[PDB]
Formats: C-alpha cells, structure tokens, sequence
C-alpha cells in the first residue's frame, strides 16, 4: 500500500506541561495513505504546522494497487 | 494517582538517538522502556502475552527505529489477524463491539448512540471498519 | 481565527488599548455579519448542487476524467469531489468568520505538499475552486458574492 | 489478481504462504489459458455486447431516456455507453486476474460519490451491466459463461 | 477448510463471496474425492509410516534416545512415537479439508511453549516428520505424493 | 465450522484416524457443494432486491410503517433493512459451510435479549424471514431452495 | 503486485482493451507459474536451514561476530538472522508474483539509508543474500534457480 | 492492591488513631520477614520455569486430561494451562513479598470460578496443580520461607474451591 | 508502598519482580526499623508540635483568628487545630511507608475542592504545615529531620 | 550513560576482562562521586532560585518581555521558565552520572529544529544556560563547580 | 544503579529524591568491594569454565553427542567459549551492581541466536547454573551471595 512520510511540529498553546513534550511536539512519522488524511487534519486542528509530505511507498497515481 | 492504573507514555525514540560517543556501547541502556512500552501494549490491547508465532515483529521494529509512533504500533494490533480471531470472529457482533471498545478506549461505551454508531460501521465495513473508527475516533485521540 | 480576534491581536502585539480606529473596524464587520449570515444558509443547503455544477464546468468532460487523467477511475473521481465539499466548507466558515486565516490553518496548511508528492495538479484545482466561487456568486446573490469570492480567491491563490 | 491476494494474506500473518493457498494458485494457473480465451472472446464481441445491452437497458428502463432522465439526449446517450464499455473492459482484467481486486479498484470504490454527484441511478447501471452478462453469456459457451457470469454478478451487487 | 477460510474472510469485510473465492470452492469440492482416497491410503499405512520415520528419527539423531535426552528411556519413546502418530492423524485431516486450518488450531498453536515446558526439542521432531513425509511420499502416488507434501511442509515449517 | 470441520472436529475428540463412514458424509457434503456455489451468487447479485421484495411482503404497507408502528421513521426503517441484510449475508454463509453454527455463533446469541429490550416485535421479523426465504427460494431454484429454507428456518426457530 | 496486474495497469492507463500481445505475456506467466509454486514451498520448508547455512558460509566464524564487530552481542546477532529471514521470504513472494515491485515497496525502500545511520555494513549484508541465493538454488532445482536468482541478485543490487 | 505495611495504616485510619506500638509490633514482624521473603522471591522467579514443568509432571500430564477428549488436550489448550499456572505462580510470589493476599483476590481470584466453568475447565484439576506447585516450591525456597509461601498457595486453592 | 510500588510495575509489564526491584526492597526493610523511630517520636510530641505550630501560625496570620476570619471562634479554632493534628499524622503514615502515597490518598486529593468550599484559606493552611515541620525539625536528630522534611516539604507543595 | 558502564563499554569492544588500569578510572570516579551527590542536593533546593536569578540577569526587563517579544504573555512566559528547569535538572543528571550522553539523548536532540520552528530565539536560551551556570558555580562552591560548567557548557555548545 | 535512579527521576521529571540519593552514595562505596570480588572470579575464571563445563557435560551425555550440537573438539570448544563469554558479563553486572550489563550483551535476542545454531537453551541455563556453584565455592559466602544474585539472573532469563 502506499505510505506518507510526514514531518510535523505541535505546539502546547492550552497548557503548559513538565514532562518533556518534545517527541510530541516534533515528529517524523510514516502513515498509510489513508490515515493521512484524518492525520492530517489532526495536526490542523492541533494548530501545528506540516513541514514535510512525502509518498514514502507506492507510485505517483498508480491507477490500481 | 496511585488510585489510578499505570500509564505508559513513549518519552523518547532511540533510533533516531544515534549515540555520538562509543556507537557499540553494547550496554546501549534504554532499550528496556521500549520494550517494556511494547509488552504493556500486549497486556492492554489483547489482555495477555501471546504466544511465539503470534506477535507482530515488524510492527515492534519500526517502534523501536522510531518510524512509527505509539499510535500507530497500536493500530497494528487492533488490525491484526490474530485480535480479528481472538474476539471479532467468535461472538455475536454487538458483544464484540463492546469487548472491542474496552480494548482500544478503555471504557464500556456509555449510551445506544455510539453502539450504534459501531453497528452500523460494521455492517458497511466489518470488523476493519470498527476498528478504524475507534482508533480514528477524537475521543481517543484527546485522551491517549 | 475571526476579524475581531484579527484586530484584538494586532493591538495586542502593539500593546495598545482599543481605539477609534480599530472600533470602526470591528463596526464594519458588525453590519456585514447578518448578510454573510443569509449567505451561509444558502451554500449549506445548495452544497451538493454546488459542487456538482463546479465539476460539471471544470472537471467532467475533460481530459482528467478521461483513462490516463488524474481524476480517472471512480477512487479518484470521488477524492476530488471530496476536497471540492472540504474547500466549500472552509470558505463558507472563513466567510462567517470575516478572516481568511483558517484557511491557511486548515486548507492551505499542508495541502500543497500532499498534491505535489500526489502529482495532483494545482490549476486544474484553482479552476475548480474558480467554477464553485462563481456558482456560489450566483446563489448568495450581489452584496454576499463580493464578500465570497474573496475566501475563493484566497484558497486559489494558494 | 488471486496471486496478490494471497501474498497480502501471508504478509499480514508475516508467514510463507501456506500449502491452500498455495494450492489455490496452482488451481489458477492451470485455469488461466482457459481464462485468457474467455477474455479474448468478449473482447472481440465488445463493441456488439454494449450496443445491445443499451437498448434493452433503454427499454427495460424508459425513464432514463427521458427528459427528466441522466441518459436523455445524444451527448448523454453516448456518456452512458461509454460507462458500460468501461465495466466490461473491467470485467475481462477480472476474468484474467482470477479476482476481482483490478476491477474493485478501477471501478467499485468511490462509485456511489461518482455516480451521485453525476445524478445517475445506480441501479439503472446495475441493469445495464447485467443486459451486458446476458448478452456475453450467449456468445460464450456454457462453462466459460460461468466463469463470465460470476465477474458480471460481482459488479452487479458492487453497484 | 477451504470454505471456512473463505467465509472468515468475507465476513471481515462484511461483504457476500468474491467471486475468485467462489472459484476455489468450486475448485475444492472437484478435488475432495481424490483428497479422501489419498487420505484414506495414509490411514491404512499410518502403523508402518510411523514406525519407519521413528526408525529414521533416531538414527539421525542418536542423542534423543540417549541417557541424557529426553526420548530415551520406553516410557519416552513410547510418547515420541505417540507425538509422531498425532502429527500424521493431523496431516490426513488438513488433506481433506483442503487447508491447514484445522491442522494448526489443534498442533501448531502454542506447539512451542509445550515442548519447552516438556523440554522435548523442536527440531529433532521437524526431523521426525520429514522422515514420515518420504515414507508416506513413497506409498503415494507422484501426484497424490505432491499433494502430501504440502501439509508435511507446513508442519515441518510451522515447527 | 463447516461440515467438513465438523466431521473432523468429532473425530478429534474420539482421537480416531478418519474412517470410512467419516469419509462418506464429507463424501455426501462435496456433492451437495457445487449447488450451494451457484445459489451464494445467485443470493449476493440479488440481494437488494430480494430485502426489497421480502419487505413488500411483509413489513411494508402494514401497521409498522404507519405512525406509531415499530419501523416508522426514517430511522427505524433502516435499522430493520439493515437486520434484514445480515441475516440475508449469514444464511448465505451458512448454506456455503453446510453448518448451522455461524448462525448461533454470530446473528442468534443474545438476539432475543437485544430484541425485547429495544422493543421491537420478534414475530414481525420472523415474519420477514420466511418472507425472505420465499423469495430466495425461487430465485434459487429448487435444488437450491431445499438447502436454503433450513437455514433462513433454523434463523427463525431460534428467534422465536 | 504481480506480473498479470502489470500488464493490465499499463493498458488501464491506455485505456485499452487487453490484445493479443498483451495475453502472449500474461499465458508467458502462467506457464511459469507452476515452477514457481512447487519452488515457494520447498523455501519455506527449508527457510530455517537456508538462513543457517549462509550463516555459515558468511556471517559467523568471522570479525563480524568477535568483539567489536557489527553482529556482536545476541539482540545484534539475532537482527542480523531476522533481517536474512525477511529477505528470505520476500524473495519468495516476489518470485511468486513475478514483479520485483514488492521487494522495492517493503524491503528495498530506505534500506539502504537505514543501514548507513546504524553502521550496518552493506556488503556483507549484500554477501549474505548472495549466500543465501545459492543455497536457494540447489534445493529448488536449475528451472526455478533461474527465477529466484533474479530477486535475490534485486536485492543485492538495491 | 495493598500490602502489610500499608494494611496496618489503613486500619489505624479509619479509626483515626495514632501508630500505636501494638501496631508498630505488627510492623516490626513484617520487617524482619522481609528479607526472607525477598530471597525466596528471587529463587521462584529463577526456578518457575521448572517448577511448573515439575508441577504438570505430577498432576496434569500423563492423565486422560493430556489425552484426547480432554481439557488440556490440543496443543492450544495445553499451552493455555501452562500460562495459567505460572500465573498463579506469580501473583503468589507477588503476594509472598506483599505479606498480604489482597493482590489475589483482586486480580487472580475475582471471577475465576465463573471464567472457568464457562470454559469448561476442571476446578479441581487446576487446585491439585496449585497444591503441586506449593510443594516443589516449598524444596527450593527452603523451610522458613515455605511457611510463608504456603499460605499464599492454599488461598489461591480455596478461592477457587 | 515501597512495595506495593514495585509489585504493581512488575504486574503491569507481567514479569517477575527485576534484580533493582528488589535491591530496593532489601534496602527499604533494613530502613524501616530507623523510620519507625522517626515515626514513634513524632507520635510522642504529637500534641506539643500541633500547640506550638498552632501558635505561630496564628502570630503569623492574625487575621485567621479574627472575627472576620474563619479560625475565629473556639469551635472553628478547634477544628483548625484538628486540622492540623489530621495532617501530622499522615506524615507519620508516610515515614513509615516511605512513600507519600497514603499521604497522598487521605489528605492531597480533593483538597482544594474541600477547602474551597470551606472557604478556610489554602495557603494559610500550607503555613500551619511548615510550622508544624519547623517544630517536629527541632525535636528530630538532624538525618531524621530530613527525612521527615521531605514528607512535611511535599504536603507544603500539595497544599498551595 | 553512565562513567563506569562507559568504562565497561570500552572493555566489552575490546572484549577483556576488567583490568587494573580500568579499576583505577572506576575508583576515580568513585571519589568524584560523593562531592557531586553534595552538589546536586545544593542544586534541588535552591532550583527556584537559581532559575529567578538567571532570568532577572537576562530574560526579564527585556524586549522579551515587552509585547512582540517571545516570552511576551503569561503562557510563553512559564514555557520559557519551564525550559529553564529542564535544563537545570538535566544538568544536574548529567554531574551526578559523569557523563554528557542523557543531555545528547533528551535535551539536545531537535532542541533546535523545535526552536526555529517555534521562533524562540536561541542565543536568548543560551544567554540565559550561561547565567545559570553563573549562579549554580557560587552556590555549589569552587570543587562542584568545575565538574558542574562542564554539563552547562555542553548543553550551550549543543543548542 | 546510578542511570536506574536518574532514569526513574526523570519519567517522574522531579530532581532526585533523599533516598534515591542515599542509594546513590551507598552504592559508590560498595562499589570499592564490588570491584575485588569480580577480580577474585577473573582470576579463576579459566578453572571455573572448564570445570563447569565438565560437570554439565557429566549429567547431559547427550550434548556432547554425535547427534548433539556440542559434538567434536571445534563445536566443544564454542561451547566453552560460551560459558566463558557468560562469565565475562557476570563479572561487569558486579561490578556495575544492575544487569543491564549483563542484560544487553547476553539476554536479549538469546533465544532466537541459539534457535538459529539450534544449540538447546536448557543446556546452556545448566551451564550457567554449573559456574554459578564453581564460582560460590571460591568466593566467600556473603560474597558468594552477591554473586548468586547476577549467575541467577541469567539462569532466570534463559
Ligand atoms: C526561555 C529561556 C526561552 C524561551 C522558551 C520557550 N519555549 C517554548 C516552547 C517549547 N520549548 C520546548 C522545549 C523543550 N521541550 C522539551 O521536552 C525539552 C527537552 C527536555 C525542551 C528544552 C518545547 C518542546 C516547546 C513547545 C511546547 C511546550 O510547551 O513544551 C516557548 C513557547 C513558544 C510558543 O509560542 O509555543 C517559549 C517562550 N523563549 C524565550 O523567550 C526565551 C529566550
Ligand atoms: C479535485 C478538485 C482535484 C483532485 C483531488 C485529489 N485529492 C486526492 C488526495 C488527497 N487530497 C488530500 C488533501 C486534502 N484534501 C482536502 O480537502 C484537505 C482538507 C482541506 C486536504 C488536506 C489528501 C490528504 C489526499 C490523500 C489522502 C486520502 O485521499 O485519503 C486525490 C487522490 C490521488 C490518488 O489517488 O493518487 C485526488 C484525485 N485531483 C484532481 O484530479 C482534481 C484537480
Ligand atoms: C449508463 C449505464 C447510465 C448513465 C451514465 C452516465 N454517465 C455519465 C457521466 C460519467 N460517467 C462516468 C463514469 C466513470 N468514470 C470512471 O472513472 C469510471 C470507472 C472506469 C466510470 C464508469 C464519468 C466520470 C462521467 C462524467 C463525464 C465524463 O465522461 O467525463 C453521464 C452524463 C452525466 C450526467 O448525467 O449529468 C451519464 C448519463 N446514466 C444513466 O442513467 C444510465 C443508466
Ligand atoms: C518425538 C518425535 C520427540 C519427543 C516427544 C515427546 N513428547 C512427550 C510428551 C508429550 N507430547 C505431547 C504432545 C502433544 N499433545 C497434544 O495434544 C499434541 C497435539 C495433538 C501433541 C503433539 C504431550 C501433551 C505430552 C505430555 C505427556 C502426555 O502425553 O500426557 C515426551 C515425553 C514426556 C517428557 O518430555 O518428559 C516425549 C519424549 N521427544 C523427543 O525428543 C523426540 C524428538
Ligand atoms: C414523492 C416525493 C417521491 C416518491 C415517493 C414514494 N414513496 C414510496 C413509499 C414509501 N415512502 C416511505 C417513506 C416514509 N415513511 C416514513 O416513516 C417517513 C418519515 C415519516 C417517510 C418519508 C415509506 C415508508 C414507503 C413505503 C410504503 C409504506 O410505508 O407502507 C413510494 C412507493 C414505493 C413502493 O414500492 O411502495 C413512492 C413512489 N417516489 C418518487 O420517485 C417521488 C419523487
Ligand atoms: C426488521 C425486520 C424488524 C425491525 C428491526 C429493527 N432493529 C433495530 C435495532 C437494532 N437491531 C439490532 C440488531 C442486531 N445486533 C446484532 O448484533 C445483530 C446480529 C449481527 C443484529 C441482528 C441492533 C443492535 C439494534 C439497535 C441499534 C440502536 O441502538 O438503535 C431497530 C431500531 C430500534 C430503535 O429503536 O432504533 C429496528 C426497527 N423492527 C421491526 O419492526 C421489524 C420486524
Ligand atoms: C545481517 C545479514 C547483517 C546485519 C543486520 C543487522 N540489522 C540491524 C538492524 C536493522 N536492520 C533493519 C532492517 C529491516 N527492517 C525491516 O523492517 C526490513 C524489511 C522488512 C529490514 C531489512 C532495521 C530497520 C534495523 C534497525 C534496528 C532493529 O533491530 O530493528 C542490526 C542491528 C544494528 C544495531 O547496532 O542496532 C544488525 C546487526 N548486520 C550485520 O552485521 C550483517 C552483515
Ligand atoms: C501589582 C498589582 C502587583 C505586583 C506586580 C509586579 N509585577 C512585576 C513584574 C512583572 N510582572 C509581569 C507580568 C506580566 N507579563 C505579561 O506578559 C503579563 C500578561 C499580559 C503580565 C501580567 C512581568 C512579566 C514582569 C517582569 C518585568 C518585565 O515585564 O520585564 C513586578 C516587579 C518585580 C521585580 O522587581 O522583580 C511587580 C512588583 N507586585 C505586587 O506586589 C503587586 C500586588
Ligand atoms: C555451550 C554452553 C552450548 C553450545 C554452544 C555453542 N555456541 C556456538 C556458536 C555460537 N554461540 C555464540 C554465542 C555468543 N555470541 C555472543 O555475542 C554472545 C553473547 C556475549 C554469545 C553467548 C555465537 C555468536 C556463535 C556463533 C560462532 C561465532 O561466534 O562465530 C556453537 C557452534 C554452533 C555453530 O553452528 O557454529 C556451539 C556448540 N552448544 C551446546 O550444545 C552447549 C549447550
């Protein structure tokens, strides 16, 4: 199936948290092609920023696969 | 609190913590919370340790290289044939809703509207469908 | 975020107490609300129409649509109705809102970097948003379409 | 295809594939030469198949041919025709493959979206698709017919 | 079986019977009157299959049945000889139910944890059930013998 | 299970080798197979249909539908096509394996107790059942109806 | 995916119905099919035994496995063995498929940058699957040699 | 759970006294057993292993239940019971080091009967598997800490009896 | 616990207890003979240290006690003392566990939320707690202060 | 890590046993150790304080401070106040292990791509590293000092 | 002991407790004594091995068998160097007083190397628990007690 690299930074703007939060906050991740989506607008919600999109896995507009 | 149960959080990947010093340390260190992170993750999503042909390796070690996150490595399971086998296939399709649900979420469900929601799911999309929803679902992204 | 947010943050990073100025500025907001109101009311219930006028000016008939085109096969056709009802919703909050901001925090926010790894192409998708503004135009009527077609604007430039 | 189907299954179990599955591929490569055959057939037959299938649907469903109706007027005549030739070249990458995973991506995922947006009945498609199987049925003989038949079904209920 | 396998699948989906998966029903009840002569040939034979491969066993590896390992002693090779016997009952099952289903829910599940609880050695009775399978390959025939094999494989695999 | 895995399954406990008499039910089963492929895809092409037509029998144009009746409402109406749906997919299941246990296992454990706490009328749907199961019959074909009806019979036993 | 689903991609996107020449591939396929079916289970019965030898004949016994070297200490040693047995088996899927795009989806894809950051070294990892090859080839037999050698020189080459 | 220490706190609480030196005695025995226990914990988790395969020996195996038509019958079974057992192992060695057999009863003993006889499985069966296990335990942890450990065993077997 | 600390994480990863596990467990059963003491004191001067922290506390808060105030009155005074007496004797359930968990439990949370409705005042309360540590300090040896410190410091932190 | 399980590291690679040589970095290390143990208690206690002088000394009565400036509004002003303490109790690990690997493996480790993404500026940050290890070098006294800049340093030169 | 305790801290992400510290400071001074009783044990450890060796060999014939893995003077000697490897980590585990140590060099990935060599893992738990009895008698009894703790670990974990 294909995959999305995705980069993202996360910001904490309702509160403030003790434990370190930095793999929270800055994220390489690699999602299936369909997760992104919801993910995608997860980091929107968020307020954090995309940095990066790639198709990790897959062809660019296989017509089936 | 100590009321509570204990909760797991991933607070650091190692993969990508490429040491600067000593690369063979062979003592290494750290590798345990991942691992001991990845055990909990069996007690919680199927109850119990499975047994040896049954874990998933592949999805371990993209948690452990850091390429996958938490979220997803919990994703892999609530897929997996073996959890499809342990608790969709034998019951009727409402009582495996509910085990499903105290699985992924952590609670019964509270009311008919969300059963519903699942049973409808289900019937468009099966046991893939249900799963996917849960772990899509706000409520859990809010709280895990 | 929204107009009066806007203008409260804006003082905000000055440091400045409310003033004149800016209260005449949240004063035009105040009496174009109730027609971006009404306008609302009328994407929301004509949407589906909206969208399928759109595709059927831009989309349809085209090579796209045909074997080898981006939105051939019925798994891409429907991916492309489905962004088209995503920018309509947006536009429609950010008309309510009076501010174009959550559009970048939303739409425009990693959107085009999903359609380059995707090879989606970027005109053919401003001619679609272009094809919903003007079908929308017509639909909310005169005073409301100026007030539209600036969110559409905003996402095609984008 | 069946191929990619099993492969999935096993790399999901992370496992060699097992001995019935890979009894079921045997299966299908003797099968395939037959298979082959079939698809050459409604392929040669294709232009025929979608002519006659369009005007029994026509007849069987009078409405869409009608003003109100999607399929009304020449332009849409033709778009109409056209969506029936694509579910059978869909059918013979079925019939080859031995599964229907070619067509279900090409054809099956997003076609209510589609269909819905363009305002097309789903189920006057579905009659068309299924004139189509009636027509291609006489032309095949009876076993490859089956084969056909089964292929034709699957569209039917997808729709 | 066959059809149990292809209705678990489909009920995952929550959608009715693919067609290709159709086919290989198809494909398994033509071939379930052969799969019952095979298995039935390997009942007959199954006293003389076991005690051959035990035979083969143990000189192959002389350690099992030695003071230090765990086949030796009558008691221990008694049950060795039982394990033996319980595989190829298995093996005649999967054959005609056509999959390895039913094989793996009754040996291959947790087959691990009981011979390290029992100490018994995991390879040794791999060996054990190679050496049935060229037993039974032999009585067999080459076809039917191929047949065989695969469920030998995968047992041979799944320890 | 399935017939196949029921033979199997007894001869198993018993710890016996496969026998003849074993031999001749899975013998009786592969026969019965070939039918039972033709009738699951005749049932799955005309599913949507059948619901309908069993619908129309039954459910519909009756006290139900009209207001105050158990599937009025838009809601409602869909939650009974859609029960109607599953068992339609479960019976055909069962008619492949051969074996009434997926019905028990899946659609008829705790059916009843749903039934009678969301208050909807168990006889309507049994009703509904055997309305489906006419329809099917025909569609079918003779041979085919036989296998089918103790299904879709053995669904409506256990509801009631 | 698969050789048959190769072929009718590339004519999807053409938007052609399947020819003549197109069926010559795909019946190519099919008679191969078979040798690759009875070649697949003689893997996966010997797969413990395949990974053991070419251990043997590169791996252990060597600086790797003395102190200091890339497979010294169990959880290296153990990785090294799980990492044969991936290639293992998705050489045996992609000689099944007769698509080398499998091998480029699952195993070849970042590989090669996951190595370098562990400090893994390719070559010896290029010598093992080498290794394992010709261990592969006498137990499948000189016809489906011929096909699995093709994966695994795939492999090495990525 | 709870445990000695915090058991004895716990009763002083709800009546809202002050340590007392009654109390204190009750603590000062725990504390001494303490170092005992410890030891005996590290030698069942370095023997459990053995113990339960020496357990099975004497009970479960070799008997019609390992036959066919038995409970533990089918390698899946088999290997179910042996994981019950070092279960029951555990939360004993658990409540060894606790010194109070609270543990249990929340996780091992709530609901075991009614899961077993669902299932199917032999109550008495697995009580004698327990009781095997005690002994064997008892050998390697050596006299003083048998005692201890004992008690923790036999409420085990009594729950589920 | 010490204990019960080291029991629920082996349970929750499902092992035996680890080798540091029970290092720590050795260390806290020769320890506890030393807390005991510690504990036995601070129960004999138990009503001299609540008198004396009392004191200050009013010196340092008049307005506390003062018709205005809530402590004002012998009946609330009591209760503020009572208070006081409350939280000491959880600190001595604390040395003894050498955890701050029954602490925690009985007295840590909901506080707030009781308080408030109360209306006594938080910090106010938090002063009575350093007094009463300040005062247990002196009659402690110097090691045993601090470990009674820690106990009376995470009370002050719990309670602001 | 830790100084004696780098010590053992080392020996591991080369695979000797522990030797003389080795023991006498181990003890080095040990009379280091109880001078550090004083200084971290002297560093936990006056935490607070250490974090209010450093900040007085360079992030307050700033344009920081002031609107449009980073640590302008009181949320941004206790994250900038948090951050300190991180690199505090850090700091504090780090001397307590001998070791600067946990600042490389916690604290160091994307603080700048987090930083250029959040726009908090980072020679400010480094500013205010410096005025801590100020402020800690009086109160843990000349000895504990040197030991405790060096952790200090690491973690300025890293971000 | 140290990394264990500034571990724990830090999930907490509190400053090290008293107590925690106390450990600390303990552990450094025990540290001195840890160090000779290692030394003790490295200076034998060529006696230990061999006899241990030995007296495992005594009650599993089988092991060193023509079937068995052990067989032949190349295959005793790994064996040997085995034990002897197992030994080494002991030592550093005392030394360090945890058995991470021990833990990442020899028990993690132990199962599945020895499952590839298709050496027996009870076999080799014998082994351990053999040194562990050579190693006691040589050490002094509450040294002894200290090292019992580390050999049964290893025992425990294979
Ligand atoms: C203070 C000297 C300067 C400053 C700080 C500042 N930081 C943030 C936000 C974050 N900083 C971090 C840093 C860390 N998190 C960790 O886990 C670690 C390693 C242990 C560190 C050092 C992170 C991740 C955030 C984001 C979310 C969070 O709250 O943790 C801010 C807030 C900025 C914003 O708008 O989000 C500030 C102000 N900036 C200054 O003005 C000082 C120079
Ligand atoms: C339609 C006007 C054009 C078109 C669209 C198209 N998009 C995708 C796939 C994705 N689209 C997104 C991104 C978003 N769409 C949104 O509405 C939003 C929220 C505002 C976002 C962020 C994403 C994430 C994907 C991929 C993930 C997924 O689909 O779940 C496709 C599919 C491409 C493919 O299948 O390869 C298409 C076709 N393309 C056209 O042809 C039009 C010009
Ligand atoms: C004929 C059986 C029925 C019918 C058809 C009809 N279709 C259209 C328009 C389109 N149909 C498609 C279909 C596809 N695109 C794909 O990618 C696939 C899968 C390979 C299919 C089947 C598309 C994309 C269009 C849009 C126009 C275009 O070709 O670019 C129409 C006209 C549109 C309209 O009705 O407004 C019609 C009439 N309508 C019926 O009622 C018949 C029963
Ligand atoms: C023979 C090839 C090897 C061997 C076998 C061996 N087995 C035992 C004991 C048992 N074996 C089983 C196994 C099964 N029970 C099941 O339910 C199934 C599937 C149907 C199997 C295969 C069981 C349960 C036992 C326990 C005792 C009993 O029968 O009740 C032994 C002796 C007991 C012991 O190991 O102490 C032996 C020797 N041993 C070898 O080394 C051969 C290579
Ligand atoms: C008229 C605008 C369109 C139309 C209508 C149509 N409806 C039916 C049959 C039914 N429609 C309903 C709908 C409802 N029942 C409810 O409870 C509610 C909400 C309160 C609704 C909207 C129902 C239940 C039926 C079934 C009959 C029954 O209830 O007994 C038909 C006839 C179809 C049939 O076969 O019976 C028709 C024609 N048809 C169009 O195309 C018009 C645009
Ligand atoms: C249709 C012939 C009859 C009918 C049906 C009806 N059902 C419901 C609601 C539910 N139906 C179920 C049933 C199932 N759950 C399962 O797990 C299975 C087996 C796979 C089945 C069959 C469930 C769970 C619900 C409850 C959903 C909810 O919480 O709303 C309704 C709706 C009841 C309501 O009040 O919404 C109806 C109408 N009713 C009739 O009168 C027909 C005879
Ligand atoms: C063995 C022939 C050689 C070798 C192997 C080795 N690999 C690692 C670590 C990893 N290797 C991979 C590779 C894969 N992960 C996958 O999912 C797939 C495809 C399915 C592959 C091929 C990855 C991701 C890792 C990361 C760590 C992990 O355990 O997951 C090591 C360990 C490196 C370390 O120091 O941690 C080793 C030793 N190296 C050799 O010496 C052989 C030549
Ligand atoms: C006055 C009612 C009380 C009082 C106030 C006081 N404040 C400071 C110093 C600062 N106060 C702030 C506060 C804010 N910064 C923000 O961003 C916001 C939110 C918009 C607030 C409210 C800050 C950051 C400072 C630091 C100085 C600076 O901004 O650079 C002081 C000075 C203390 C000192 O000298 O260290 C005082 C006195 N103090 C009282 O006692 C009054 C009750
Ligand atoms: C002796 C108790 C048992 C035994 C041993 C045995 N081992 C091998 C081969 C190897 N064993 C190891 C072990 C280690 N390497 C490590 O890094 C560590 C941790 C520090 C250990 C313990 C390895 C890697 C090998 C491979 C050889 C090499 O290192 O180059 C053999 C030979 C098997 C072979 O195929 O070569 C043997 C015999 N075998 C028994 O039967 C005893 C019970």
């Amino acid at each position: 199936s294909r995959y999305f690299k995705v980069t993202a930074c996360i910001p904490s703007l309702k509160r403030v948290r003790t434990g370190r939060e930095l793999q929270n906050t800055f994220f390489t991740k690699l999602v299936p092609y369909e997760n992104w989506f919801t993910e995608q607008q997860r980091i929107q919600k968020a307020g954090g920023k995309v940095l990066s999109v790639k198709l990790f896995t897959g062809v660019q507009g296989a017509n089936t696969g | 609190t100590t009321l509570g149960p204990k909760i797991f959080k991933l607070t650091q990947n190692v993969g990508f913590r490429s040491k600067g010093m000593v690369q063979n340390a062979g003592v290494v260190t750290v590798e345990g919370s991942v691992q001991a992170l990845i055990t909990a993750a069996y007690q919680q999503i199927f109850g119990r340790q499975l047994y040896q042909g049954q874990r998933l390796k592949v999805a371990e070690i993209k948690l452990e290289n850091g390429e996958t996150t938490v979220k997803e490595f919990v994703r892999a399971l609530g897929r997996s044939e073996i959890f499809r086998k342990l608790y969709w296939e034998p019951f009727y399709v409402c009582k495996a809703i509910e085990y499903i649900h105290r699985r992924l979420l952590g609670r019964p469900t509270y009311d008919r509207v969300e059963n519903n929601r699942y049973f409808d799911i289900a019937s468009k999309k099966g046991f893939y469908g249900v799963v996917d929803a849960m772990l899509n679902s706000n409520e859990y992204q809010e709280v895990f | 975020q929204d107009a009066i947010t806007a203008v409260i943050n804006n003082y905000d990073v000055q440091g400045k107490y409310l003033d004149g100025a800016a209260l005449d500025k949240l004063k035009a907001y105040f009496t174009t609300g109730a027609v971006r109101v009404r306008a609302a009311a009328v994407i929301s219930s004509n949407a589906t129409t909206i969208i399928k006028e759109a595709a059927a000016k831009a989309l349809i008939y085209s090579d796209l649509t045909r074997p080898g085109g981006n939105m051939y096969t019925t798994r891409r056709y429907a991916a492309c109705i489905r962004d088209m009802d995503y920018f309509l919703r947006y536009a429609t909050y950010a008309m309510l809102a009076g501010d174009p901001s959550i559009l970048d925090e939303r739409v425009l926010n990693g959107l085009k970097e999903t359609y380059n790894s995707l090879g989606v192409p970027i005109a053919a998708t401003v001619g679609g948003i272009q094809a919903m503004k003007e079908v929308v135009g017509g639909l909310v009527g005169p005073d409301a379409a100026k007030e539209a077609s600036i969110y559409f604007d905003y996402l095609s430039s984008g | 295809s069946v191929l990619t189907k099993a492969i999935v299954n096993a790399d999901a179990e992370a496992r060699y594939l097992s001995p019935g599955e890979l009894d079921r591929i045997k299966s299908f490569v003797a099968s395939g030469e037959r298979r082959l055959r079939i698809a050459q057939t409604l392929t040669e037959a294709r232009e025929r198949i979608v002519k006659q299938a369009g005007d029994q649907l026509f007849q069987k469903r009078p409405d869409v041919v009608s003003p109100g109706g999607n399929a009304y007027g020449e332009k849409m005549t033709a778009l109409c025709l056209r969506d029936l030739d694509y579910y059978l070249r869909l059918v013979t990458y079925g019939i080859v493959a031995g599964d229907v995973t070619p067509i279900e991506e090409i054809g099956i995922i997003g076609v209510k979206e589609m269909y819905n947006s363009l305002q097309t009945p789903i189920p006057a498609v579905a009659e068309g698709v299924r004139a189509m199987k009636n027509v291609a049925t006489s032309l095949l003989s009876g076993d490859d017919a089956a084969e056909a038949g089964f292929y034709f079904d699957y569209l039917v209920g997808a729709m």
